[PDB]
C-alpha cells in the first residue's frame, strides 16, 4: 500500500529531535532576516526582502510584515504562502474573541493559540510543519508593549529584542551589545537598521529592500497606533541615520 | 484520515519511539522538587544560550493546573501545553460532577493516561515530556509530589528531579535527603532545593526559579531577590570549613 | 408570540443634501414592562453606519457579527466598508438563514467616501434589500413612520433643516406606539463630519 | 516498512512477539492457586531510593471476587483494568450475579488483538498489542478458585501456580517442584515470598514486595506492609530451621 | 527472492502466490493434531489438547456452533473465537428470520467468503487457524475442511495440525469401514480415537488430554472432557 | 481507499521543498509568458506551441478570463493550467461575488488562487501543481496591477517580467524598456518585441496569444441597461488585430 | 408513592410506603422503594416505577465503579450527581421520579440530596416525596425536634408515612423503616398498615375519625 | 417565579436572591442559595426553569474557573456578561434551549467601579443600576425609579432593598421565604447573613 511512501513527518530522531522541525527551521535560517526591537514607548518591526529586482513593485508589495489586529502586528521569516495560511487563522481568531469577550484579545493568547496549531502538525496527522517563524508586536492593556516569537516546533518565547531568518546569531549579538531598557522608540529604529546593515549579504542596504513598522501609543492621540512605513518614509529614514 | 502505527515493538522488545521520546527530555532543561514536612517546593533552571529575553511574558516553567495543585516538566515546551491544558480542563470537569477538586494523585493519573495513550494510538507520537507534578488535596495538609513520564508511568517521590544532569541532582539529593526527618520549615526546604540545583546551573539568579506550595491552595513564586539570598548564604557555607 | 413584537424600537434614515441622517428610539422593553432607556440601535462600522429594530439578542448578535466581518474585510481589503458594499454584505448574511431568521429589520445609512453620494437602504427579515432615495424606516411604528415621512420629507434639504424634519417624523410616530420612544438619538452624517444629537420627548 | 500485524515465515505474529519479549523485562509476579484460596504476589522494583514504594500499584481490585497481578509495560494495564471492572459491573447491572473468573478474563483477552492499520472484520483501533501480561485469580460459584495467565496473544491458560516477567523461567521449574494439590494458604503466602526472593535482585523485605489473596469469604485484599512483614520474618525463622 | 513479496496480502508473488496467506497455513502445521469422520448417520470430531506446563491447562480445540453444528481448531486460538461466533450468528440469524437450520454446506460458503477478504485488502492479515467443521442438516451427516486461504472441502474424514499427514493416511486406508458405521456413536468415536493415534509420537494421550464432539440423527452436538472421555482410552 | 493522507512534500536535511524546486524546474521547461503593466492598462502575452500542425490552435486558450476585469496565463503544464483556471473561477463566486455583490480585486483574487496552491504543497497525497502564473486585472480602488504565482504559493507584484523558458533573457529586455509613464500601446509594442527573442517559428496572429487589462468595452456586455454596468476591461486580441501590429513594428 | 427521609440527632431516618397503581388499579402492595446502594448508601423511589428501579440500580453499579477507581466510596453529593445527571440528559423525554440519596461518609457526616426528573438538586434536612408527600409533611414538620431520640425518631418516620398511607388513595400496602449512623444503615423492619393502623389507634389515641 | 434582585451603587453592587424552591403545591426548601460565584469580584444569580437553572450556572461557573487558570488573571464584569450572553444566544435557536434569567454582578478593580447586568434566557444583556428578572419586576422597578440615587452608600443601598422586599412580600401572591443578600464590591463577596429581621 501507501506505508512505502510515507515520511513519518511526526517521529523523533534517536537523539529526541523531531527531523521534520529541525529541517524546517533550517529552511528558515536561509530566508530574509527580520528585526523586533521594543522600546519604552512603543515597538519596532523591521525586515528585509531578499534580494529581488527593480522591475518588483514596492508599492503594493507587503510579504512580510502583516496586520492581525487593530493592535497586534507580523514579521514573517520563511514561506509566505504557509505564513498566509496561519495569518488568517490569526486573525478569524482575534475576531472570535471579540465576538465573545467584547474586549481586544491579549497578545499573548494569540501567539499561543496559532503556536498550538503549529505543535499539531509536530505530533499527529502526517502532514508536513510550516516553514515560518514568527515575530509578533502587539499591545494590550495587561502588559502594554510585547514582542513575541513562535518557531515551526509550536515553542513561543518573549523578547525585548530579537530576530528570526537568516544571520540570527550575528544578528542577536548585535542587538545584546547595544539595546538599552530605558530606549526611546526612534532610538531602537535606529539599531533595528544598523543590525539588518551589519547582517545583509547583499551589497548596499537599500529602501526598496525593507519593510518598516511600528505599533507606537500616540504621544498626543494617547491610544495605540500601528504604522506600514510607504516606500517613500523609508526612503528618508534612511538618509537620516546615515545610509543613503 | 492517518493512523499509522509509530509507536511499535522492535525485535528485542522496545517501543523505540517512546525510548526517542525519553531522550528529548534528558535534554530538557532540569527539573527538581522535593517535599518538607508540611511543603512542597519546585526548582527549576533557564537557559542562558540566549540572553535578550522578557520575563514578564515568556512562560514561567512552572504552571498551575488548580489553585491547589502545579506542574512542571522538562522536555519539549510546545508539547508540555498540551499536556498542561488537558489537566486543567479536567480538573474544572472534576469540581464539575464530583463538587471537590482533584486530588494530587488523581490528576497525576490522568496526565498519565493521556501520555500512555498516545504510545499505543496510530498516527500520533509520544509526548517529548516528563512532568512533576506537586501539591495538597482538599483539606489536607500532607504534601504530594509525583512525576510521569512519555510511557504514561506515574510514581510518587520524596524528592525527584528530570531533564539533563538530573543524574548530578538525584545522586546529591540521595545522599542529602532524609526520610526519617522532611525538612521542618518552609525555608529549609527551600535551600535543599537550591543547594542541588548549584551542582547543575552555574551560579543562577535568573538560572534558577522556585516555587512553594503550600496546604490550602497557598502557591507563591519566589523572585530573583529572594532566591539570589538563598544562593548568597549556600556558597558562603564552603569557605567556612 | 411575536418576536418582531417583544421588545419594541424603531429606527429611521433620510437623505438630503450632501447629507443623510440615521435615527432610533432608546427602548427595551418586555411586552408592557420598560426595562432600559439606553438601548441604541444605530451602530457604525467605519464610516458606515447600521440600525436594527426587532428581537434585541438578534440586534446585539447581529451588531457583533457585522464587527467581525467589516473587521475581516478590512484588513483584507485594507480600505474601509462602503455603503452599497456593505449592504450587500447584509442582505447575504440575513438570507443565509432563510429558513431559522433573525426578527430584525436592518437599515442601512452613509455616505460613499469615493464618490460624495448619499445612501440608505432598507432590509427584511431574509434580506430583501429595498433601496430607496428619500427615506426608510424600520420597527414597530414602521406604519405611523411611513405616514409621517410621506408627508413631512422633501428633497435636497440642508444638515440643521434635515435633522427637524427627520426628529419630527421619529418623535410623533413614536408617540402613537406603546413599544416605541422613551428617548431618541440622531446621527446627522456629512462627507467629512458626524454629529450625533439626543432628543427630548415624552417618557410614558 | 512492513504491515503491523504480519505473519513472519514461521507462522507468528512479529508485533506478538516482540511484546512477549517487552514482558520478560517486566517485574516478577507470582501466582499460587490452593483450595483455600489463591495468593498473588510481586516485586515492586523500585529505581531509586527516593522512589516511594507503596504508591507502585501491581496488585489491582477488579470485584470483590476477583484481583489482578501485572509484569511488563505496566501503564499499558490502565485500560485492560478499566475494561475489566466495567466487564465485571456490568455483567452483574444485567444479570444480578458475579461475573465468572473464566468469562471476565476471556473479555480482556478479546481486547487484545485489537491492534492494526485499519483492518478488514470489526472497527479495531490501536497502534500495537500491549507490552503487559496479567494474571488473573479468583472465585466463582461453578469452577471455584481459579489462576489464568492472560498474554497479549490473546490466548488465556489456567495454571495452579505461574510466575510472569525477568525471573520467570527459574521460577517456574520452582513452582513445578513445589505445588501440590492439598496446599494450604499459609504455606501458599510463604511459598510466594520464597520464590521472590530467589530470583529478586534486591533482598526482599515488607517495602520492594506485596501480597494480596482472594478468598470466598473476605473476597479479595491486598496485605498491608506491617502484614507481609510479619510473613517474611516468619519465613527466615523456617529456612533457617532446615 | 521471497524476501520482497511478503510484506502484506496484496502482494503477488512472480511466481503467483501469496506469501502472507502461506505463512498462516505455517501456523496450523505447528498446532496440535485434530481429527473428522463420519458416517450416514453421526459425525465426529477428536481433537489432542496442548498443554504449556504441567501446571498449565489444556486449552480446547472445540467449539459449538448451535444445536446440529460445531467445529475442531488448529492454530491461532483467538481467530477460532472470531471465526466460530461468526457462524454461531449465521446460524442464529438463518433460524430467527428464516426458522431454519443453516445447512453445513452454506456454513462453509460464508467461512470461504469471510476468510477471502481478509486476503485482498490492504491492512488485514489472513487468519490464522483451520477448522473441522461437523454438522447434520437437512441431507445428512457433514465434515468440512477450512484452510484460511478460502478453500472449504467437503470430506467424509480428514486431519490437520501436527503430523497429521500420519492420521490422513489411515483414514484413506480405512474408507469402507467407519462410513458405515451407522447407529452405533460408540464405534465410530473409537474410530476417531484409532486415527488421532496415527499423529502421536512423544505422548499417550490422557484422561485430561482427549477430547471428543458427536453430532447426528438421534444425538445433538455435544463436548467431551475428562473421566466423560475415559472408555476411549 | 485513499491511503495518502500524508504530506508527499517534506523537508529534506539542506532545508529545500524537494517537490516545489522541482515544480519550478517544470516551469523553465514551458513555454515563455510575459505581461507589462502600463499607467492606463495590462498587457499579457504568450506563445501558441502547437502539438501537431493538424491541431485548431483556437480550441486551445492559454490565456483566460477569469472575471470580467482579471486575466491569466502561464508557463509550465497546461492540464495543471486548467484545472487551476476552473478553481480560480469558481472562488471569485463562492468566496466573493456571492457575499459582497460585486468582483473581488486582483490582491484577492490571487490571494485565493495562491491559497489553493499552497495546499496541493501540504495536504495528503497530492504533487504540488508544476504552473507559474501570471494574473493581470483592475479594480477601482487598486488602478492597474500584475501579479507572479508560484508552486510553492507565493506571489508578487509586478511592473513587468516574464516567466519560462527564455525569462532571464526577457527580463534582461524589459528592465531596458520599461518606465512610469508607458501608455497602453506602447506596452502591447514592447510585448511583441520581447516575445521576438523567444520564437524561433512563425510569428503572427495565429501563433502568439494576446490579451489586455484597459479601458471598459461597453460593446463587449451583451446588453444595455444598467448605467453602472459598462463592459469587461478584459479584452483578448483576434489574429487580425495582432497582424496589424506586427505590419509595422 | 409516598416517601420521606430526614436528619436528626442520631442520623437519618428512612420511611416508604409500599404500594404501586396502575391508575386505579392496585397493582402491588409488596414494592421495595428503598435502594441499598452499599452499606453506607440508600435511595428512595417515587413516580415511574421502572425509571426509579432501572436508573437507581444504574446508579448502584456507578458507585461501585467508583470505589474501584478511587479506592474510597463515594461521596453522598457526588452519588447524588450521577444520577442528577443522567436525568438531566433525558430532561424532556418524560422520565418521571422523584428521588432520594440518603447516607454516611465522613467528610460529609449524615446527608440527604433531593432528585427529580426535572433535574432538580436539593441539600436539606428534611424531605417528603410522592403522591402524598404533602400528608406526611403535616404529621413530620408538627413533631419534628432535632434532639430526638432513635426510637422516637423511628416511630415519627413511621407515623408519618401512616397518615399518608391512610389519606392518600396512592398510597398504602406496608412501611419500610431504615436508620442511617456512622457505621451505616440499619434496617428496622416492614410494617403492614393493616395492622399497624389499628396498633396505632389503639395505643396513641388517634385516628378518631375512624369507626372501631 | 423566584425573586432575583440586584442594584448598583456608588461603589458595589447588591444581589438580592428569593429563598423558596417549590415543586407543584408543596414549598421543598426555604433556604436556597439561587448564586454562584464566577470569581473574586463577579457573582451570577439565576431563576428560570426547574432543572436549566442550576446547570447552567455552574456550567458558566467552570469556564470562567478554567480562563482564570489558564491566564492567570481574573475578566472585567464586561467580559464575563459578554461571555454569558452568547452562550444564551447559541442556545435559543438549538434542540432544547436554555431557559434562565441571570444577573451579573461585577467590581471592575481594572476601572474602580461596580457594575450590574440583566440577561434573559434570549441573551438579551442591558446594564443597568437597578435590575430584576420576571414578575419581580412590576413593582420593583417603579420603587427604585423613585427612591434612587447613583451616589448611595452600600448601607443606603441596603435599606432601599428591604424596601423593595417588604413591597414584594406585602403585594406578590407568592410566599418567596424572604432573601440571601449579597455585597460586591473590592473587597470581593460577602454575604448580609443578619437580613431575616435587620
Ligand atoms: C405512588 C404509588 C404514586 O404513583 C408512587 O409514585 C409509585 C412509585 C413506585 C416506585 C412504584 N408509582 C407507581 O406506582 C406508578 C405511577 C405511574 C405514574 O407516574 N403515574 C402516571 C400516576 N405506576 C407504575 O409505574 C406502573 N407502570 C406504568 O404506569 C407504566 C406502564 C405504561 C407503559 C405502557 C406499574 C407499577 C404498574
Amino acid at each position: 500500500g501507501s506505508r512505502r511512501y510515507d515520511s513519518r513527518t511526526t517521529i523523533f530522531s534517536p537523539e529526541g529531535r523531531l527531523y521534520q522541525v529541525e529541517y524546517a527551521l533550517e529552511s528558515i535560517s536561509h530566508a530574509g532576516t527580520a528585526i523586533g526591537i521594543m522600546a519604552s514607548d512603543g515597538i519596532v518591526l523591521a525586515a528585509e526582502r531578499k534580494v529581488t529586482s527593480t522591475l518588483l513593485e514596492q508599492d503594493t508589495s507587503t510579504e512580510k510584515l502583516y496586520k492581525l489586529n487593530d493592535k497586534i502586528a507580523v514579521a514573517v521569516a520563511g514561506l509566505t504562502a504557509d505564513a498566509e495560511i496561519l495569518i488568517n487563522t490569526a486573525r478569524i481568531h482575534a475576531q472570535n474573541y471579540l465576538k465573545t469577550y467584547n474586549e481586544d484579545i491579549p497578545v499573548e493568547i494569540l501567539v499561543r493559540r496559532l503556536s498550538d496549531i503549529k505543535q499539531g502538525y509536530t505530533q499527529h496527522g502526517g502532514l508536513r510543519p510550516f516553514g515560518v517563524s514568527f515575530i509578533y508586536a502587539g499591545y494590550d492593556d495587561r502588559y502594554g508593549y510585547q514582542l513575541y516569537t513562535s518557531n515551526p516546533s509550536g515553542n513561543y518565547t518573549g523578547w525585548k529584542a530579537i530576530s528570526v531568518g537568516a544571520n540570527t546569531s550575528a544578528a542577536q549579538t548585535l542587538l545584546q551589545m547595544d539595546y538599552k531598557d530605558d530606549m526611546k522608540v526612534d532610538d531602537a529604529i535606529e539599531l533595528a537598521l544598523k543590525t539588518l546593515s551589519k547582517t545583509t549579504d547583499s551589497s548596499a542596504l537599500t529602501y526598496d529592500r525593507l519593510e518598516f513598522a511600528t505599533i507606537r501609543k500616540g504621544a498626543n492621540d494617547g491610544e495605540v497606533y500601528q504604522k506600514i512605513f510607504k516606500p517613500q518614509e523609508i526612503k528618508d529614514i534612511l538618509v537620516k541615520t546615515g545610509i543613503t | 484520515g492517518y493512523d499509522r502505527a509509530l509507536s511499535i515493538f522492535s525485535p528485542d522488545g522496545h517501543i523505540f519511539q517512546v525510548e526517542y521520546a525519553l531522550e528529548a527530555v534528558k535534554r530538557g532543561t532540569c527539573a527538581v522538587g522535593v517535599k518538607g514536612k508540611n511543603c512542597v517546593v519546585l526548582g527549576c533552571e533557564r537557559r542562558s544560550t540566549l540572553k535578550l529575553q522578557d520575563t514578564r511574558i515568556t512562560p514561567s516553567k512552572v504552571s498551575k493546573i488548580d489553585s491547589h495543585v502545579v506542574l512542571s516538566f522538562s522536555g519539549l515546551n510546545a508539547d508540555s501545553r498540551i499536556l498542561i491544558e488537558k489537566a486543567r480542563v479536567e480538573a474544572q470537569s472534576h469540581r464539575l460532577t464530583l463538587e471537590d477538586p482533584v486530588t494530587v494523585e488523581y490528576l497525576t493519573r490522568y496526565v498519565a493516561g493521556v501520555q500512555q495513550r498516545y504510545t499505543q494510538s496510530g498516527g500520533v507520537r509520544p509526548f517529548g515530556v516528563s512532568t512533576l507534578i506537586a501539591g495538597f488535596d482538599p483539606r489536607d495538609d500532607e504534601p504530594k509530589l509525583y512525576q510521569t513520564e512519555p510511557s504514561g508511568i506515574y510514581s510518587s517521590w520524596s524528592a525527584q528531579t528530570i531533564g539533563r544532569n538530573s543524574k548530578t541532582v538525584r545522586e546529591f539529593l540521595e545522599k542529602n535527603y532524609d526520610r526519617k526527618e522532611p525538612p521542618a520549615t518552609v525555608e529549609e526546604c527551600v535551600k535543599l532545593t537550591v543547594r542541588s540545583l548549584l551542582e547543575v546551573v552555574q551560579t543562577g539568579a535568573k538560572n534558577i526559579e522556585i516555587t512553594v506550595v503550600k496546604p490550602d491552595s497557598d502557591i507563591v513564586a519566589l523572585s530573583s531577590e529572594e532566591i539570589n539570598q538563598y544562593v548568597t548564604q549556600i556558597e558562603q557555607e564552603k569557605q567556612e570549613q | 408570540s411575536d418576536p418582531s413584537s417583544i421588545n419594541g424600537g424603531i429606527v429611521v434614515a433620510m437623505t438630503g443634501k450632501d447629507c443623510v441622517a440615521i435615527a432610533c428610539d432608546l427602548r427595551l422593553g418586555s411586552q408592557s414592562l420598560g426595562v432600559s432607556n439606553k438601548f441604541e440601535k444605530i451602530f457604525h462600522y467605519g464610516h458606515v453606519f447600521l440600525g436594527i429594530t426587532g428581537l434585541a439578542t438578534d440586534v446585539t448578535t447581529l451588531n457583533e457579527m457585522f464587527r467581525y466581518k467589516t473587521n475581516l474585510y478590512k484588513l483584507k481589503e485594507e480600505r474601509a466598508i462602503e455603503p452599497e458594499t456593505f449592504t450587500q454584505l447584509v442582505s447575504s448574511s440575513l438570507y443565509e438563514r432563510r429558513f431559522g431568521p433573525y426578527f430584525v429589520g436592518p437599515v442601512v445609512a452613509g455616505i460613499n467616501s469615493k464618490s460624495g453620494k448619499p445612501f440608505i437602504a432598507g432590509f427584511d427579515l431574509i434580506g430583501c434589500i429595498d433601496e430607496a432615495k428619500d427615506f426608510i424606516v424600520s420597527g414597530t411604528a414602521s406604519d405611523q413612520l411611513f405616514g409621517m415621512c410621506e408627508s413631512l420629507y422633501e428633497p435636497n434639504l440642508e444638515p440643521e433643516d434635515l435633522f427637524e424634519t427627520i426628529s419630527q417624523a421619529l418623535l410623533n410616530a413614536a408617540d402613537r406606539d406603546a413599544l416605541s420612544g422613551w428617548g431618541a438619538v440622531v446621527y446627522i452624517i456629512k462627507k467629512d463630519e458626524v454629529v450625533k444629537r439626543y432628543l427630548k420627548m415624552r417618557q410614558d | 516498512d512492513r504491515g503491523v500485524s504480519t505473519f513472519s515465515p514461521e507462522g507468528r505474529l512479529f508485533q506478538v512477539e516482540y511484546s512477549l519479549e517487552a514482558i520478560k523485562l517486566g517485574s516478577t509476579a507470582i501466582g499460587i492457586a490452593t483450595k483455600e484460596g489463591v495468593v498473588l504476589g510481586v516485586e515492586k522494583r523500585a529505581t531509586s531510593p527516593l522512589l516511594e514504594s507503596d504508591s507502585i500499584e501491581k496488585i489491582v481490585e477488579i470485584d470483590r471476587h476477583i484481583g489482578c497481578a501485572m509484569s511488563g509495560l505496566t501503564a499499558d494495564a490502565r485500560s485492560m483494568i478499566e475494561h475489566a471492572r466495567t466487564a465485571a459491573v456490568t455483567h452483574n447491572l444485567y444479570y444480578d450475579e458475579d461475573i465468572n473468573v473464566e468469562s471476565l478474563t476471556q473479555s480482556v483477552c478479546d481486547l487484545a488483538l485489537r491492534f492494526g492499520e485499519g483492518a478488514s472484520g470489526e472497527e479495531r483501533l490501536m497502534s500495537r498489542p500491549f507490552g503487559v501480561a496479567l494474571l488473573i485469580a479468583g472465585h466463582d460459584a461453578d469452577d471455584g478458585y481459579q489462576l489464568f495467565h492472560a498474554e497479549p496473544s490473546g490466548t488465556f491458560y489456567r495454571y495452579n501456580a505461574k510466575a510472569i516477567g525477568s525471573g520467570s523461567e527459574g521460577a517456574q521449574a520452582e513452582l513445578l517442584n513445589e505445588w501440590h494439590s492439598s496446599l494450604t494458604l499459609k504455606e501458599a503466602e510463604l511459598l510466594v515470598l520464597k520464590i521472590l526472593k530467589q530470583v529478586m535482585e534486591e533482598k526482599l523485605d515488607e517495602n520492594n514486595a506485596q501480597l494480596s489473596c482472594i478468598t470466598k469469604q473476605d473476597g479479595f485484599k491486598i496485605y498491608d506492609n506491617e502484614k507481609t512483614a510479619e510473613l517474611i520474618k516468619e519465613l527466615k525463622e523456617k529456612e533457617a530451621a532446615e | 527472492f521471497r524476501n520482497n513479496y511478503d510484506g502484506d496480502t496484496v502482494t503477488f508473488s512472480p511466481t503467483g502466490r501469496l506469501f502472507q496467506v502461506e505463512y498462516a497455513l505455517e501456523a496450523i502445521k505447528q498446532g496440535s493434531v485434530t481429527v473428522g469422520l463420519r458416517s450416514n448417520t453421526h459425525a465426529v470430531l477428536v481433537a489432542l489438547k496442548r498443554n504449556a506446563d504441567e501446571l498449565s491447562s489444556y486449552q480446547k480445540k472445540i467449539i459449538k456452533c448451535d444445536e446440529h453444528m460445531g467445529l475442531s481448531l488448529a492454530g491461532l486460538a483467538p481467530d477460532a473465537r472470531v471465526l466460530s461466533n461468526y457462524l454461531r450468528q449465521q446460524c442464529n440469524y438463518s433460524s430467527l428470520v428464516f426458522n431454519r437450520k443453516l445447512a453445513v454446506e452454506r456454513a462453509g460458503h460464508l467461512l470461504c467468503d469471510k476468510a477471502q477478504k481478509n486476503t485482498q485488502s490492504y491492512g488485514g492479515r489472513p487468519y490464522g487457524v483451520g477448522l473441522l467443521i461437523i454438522g447434520y442438516d437437512k441431507s445428512g451427516a457433514h465434515l468440512l475442511e477450512f484452510q484460511p486461504s478460502g478453500n472449504v472441502t467437503e470430506l467424509y474424514g480428514t486431519a490437520i495440525g501436527a503430523r497429521s499427514q500420519g492420521a490422513k493416511t489411515y483414514l484413506e486406508r480405512t474408507l469402507d469401514t467407519f462410513i458405515k458405521i451407522d447407529g452405533n456413536p460408540d464405534e465410530l468415536i473409537k474410530a476417531g480415537v484409532e486415527a488421532i493415534s496415527q499423529s502421536l509420537r512423544d505422548e499417550s494421550l490422557t484422561v485430561d488430554n482427549l477430547s471428543i464432539a458427536i453430532v447426528g440423527k438421534d444425538t445433538p452436538f455435544t463436548i467431551y472432557d475428562g473421566e466423560a472421555v475415559a472408555k476411549y482410552i | 481507499t485513499d491511503r495518502y493522507s500524508f504530506s508527499l512534500t517534506t523537508f529534506s536535511p539542506s532545508g529545500k521543498l524537494g517537490q516545489i524546486d522541482y515544480a519550478l524546474t517544470a516551469v523553465k521547461q514551458g513555454v515563455t509568458s510575459l505581461g507589462i503593466k502600463a499607467t492606463n492598462g495590462v498587457v499579457i502575452a504568450t506563445e501558441k506551441k502547437s502539438s501537431s500542425p493538424l491541431a485548431m490552435s483556437e480550441t486551445l486558450s492559454k490565456v483566460s478570463l477569469l472575471t470580467p476585469d482579471i486575466g491569466a496565463v502561464y508557463s509550465g503544464m497546461g492540464p495543471d493550467y486548467r484545472v487551476l483556471v476552473d478553481k480560480s473561477r469558481k472562488v471569485a463566486h463562492t468566496s466573493y461575488k456571492r457575499i459582497y455583490g460585486e468582483y473581488p480585486p486582483t490582491k484577492l483574487l490571487v490571494s485565493e488562487v495562491a491559497k489553493i496552491m499552497q495546499e496541493a504543497t501540504q495536504s495528503g497525497g497530492v504533487r504540488p501543481f508544476g504552473v507559474s502564473l501570471l494574473i493581470a486585472g483592475h479594480d477601482e480602488f487598486n488602478g492597474f496591477s500584475l501579479y507572479q504565482v508560484d508552486p510553492s504559493g507565493s506571489y508578487f507584484p509586478w511592473k513587468a517580467t516574464a516567466i519560462g523558458k527564455g525569462s532571464v533573457a526577457a527580463k534582461t529586455f524589459l528592465e531596458k524598456r520599461w518606465n512610469d509613464e508607458l501608455e497602453l500601446e506602447d506596452a502591447i509594442h514592447i510585448a511583441l518585441l520581447t516575445l521576438k527573442e523567444s520564437v524561433e517559428g512563425e510569428f503572427n496572429g495565429d501563433t502568439i496569444e494576446l490579451a489586455i487589462i484597459g479601458d471598459e468595452n461597453p460593446d463587449l456586455l451583451g446588453y444595455t441597461g444598467i448605467p453602472t454596468d459598462k463592459g469587461p476591461r478584459f479584452r483578448k486580441l483576434t489574429s487580425q488585430e495582432i497582424n496589424d501590429r506586427l505590419e509595422a513594428l | 408513592t409516598t416517601t420521606l427521609a430526614f436528619r436528626f440527632q442520631g442520623g437519618i431516618i428512612v420511611a416508604v410506603d409500599s404500594r404501586a397503581t396502575a391508575g386505579n388499579w392496585v397493582a402491588s402492595q409488596t414494592v421495595k422503594k428503598v435502594i441499598e446502594i452499599n452499606p453506607f448508601l440508600l435511595g428512595t423511589m417515587a413516580g415511574g416505577a421502572a425509571d426509579c428501579q432501572f436508573w437507581e440500580t444504574w446508579l448502584g453499579s456507578q458507585c461501585r465503579l467508583h470505589e474501584l477507581r478511587e479506592k474510597e466510596r463515594i461521596s453522598v453529593a457526588a452519588a447524588s450527581k450521577i444520577l442528577s445527571n443522567l436525568v438531566y440528559q433525558y430532561k424532556g423525554a418524560g422520565l418521571s421520579m422523584g428521588t432520594m440519596i440518603c447516607g454516611y461518609t465522613r467528610k460529609e457526616g449524615p446527608t440527604i440530596y433531593y432528585v427529580d426528573s426535572d433535574g432538580t438538586r436539593l441539600k436539606g434536612d428534611i424531605f417528603c416525596v410522592g403522591s402524598g408527600q404533602t400528608f406526611a409533611y403535616g404529621v413530620l414538620d408538627s413533631n419534628y425536634k432535632w434532639d430526638l431520640s432513635v426510637e422516637d425518631a423511628l416511630y415519627l418516620g413511621k407515623r408519618s408515612i401512616l397518615a399518608a398511607a391512610h389519606r392518600d388513595a396512592y398510597s398504602g400496602g406496608s412501611v419500610n423503616l431504615y436508620h442511617v449512623t456512622e457505621d451505616g444503615w440499619i434496617y428496622h423492619g416492614n410494617h403492614d398498615v393493616g395492622e399497624l393502623f389499628w396498633k396505632v389507634k389503639e395505643e396513641e389515641g388517634s385516628f378518631n375519625n375512624v369507626i372501631g | 417565579m423566584d425573586i432575583i434582585l440586584g442594584i448598583r451603587v456608588q461603589d458595589s453592587v447588591i444581589l438580592a436572591s428569593s429563598k423558596a424552591v417549590t415543586r407543584g403545591i408543596s414549598v421543598l426548601k426555604d433556604s436556597d442559595d439561587k448564586t454562584r460565584q464566577l470569581s473574586p469580584h463577579t457573582l451570577m444569580s439565576f431563576a428560570g426553569e426547574a432543572g436549566d437553572t442550576v446547570q447552567f450556572a455552574e456550567y458558566i461557573q467552570a469556564n470562567i474557573q478554567l480562563y482564570s487558570i489558564r491566564e492567570d488573571y481574573e475578566l472585567s464584569p464586561q467580559a464575563v456578561s459578554s461571555f454569558v450572553r452568547q452562550e444564551l444566544a447559541k442556545s435559543i435557536r438549538s434542540r432544547r434551549p436554555y431557559q434562565v434569567n441571570v444577573l451579573i454582578g461585577g467590581y471592575d478593580k481594572k476601572k474602580n467601579k461596580p457594575e450590574l447586568y440583566q440577561i434573559d434566557y434570549l441573551g438579551t444583556k442591558v446594564e443597568l443600576p437597578y435590575g430584576a428578572h420576571g414578575y419581580s419586576g412590576f413593582y420593583t422597578f417603579s420603587l427604585l425609579d423613585h427612591h434612587y440615587r447613583p451616589d448611595m452608600t452600600t448601607e443606603e443601598g441596603l435599606d432601599l432593598l428591604k424596601l423593595c422586599v417588604q413591597e414584594l412580600e406585602k403585594r406578590m401572591p407568592m410566599d418567596f421565604k424572604g432573601v440571601i443578600v449579597k455585597i460586591v464590591d473590592k473587597d470581593g463577596i460577602r454575604q448580609v447573613d443578619d437580613f431575616q429581621a435587620q
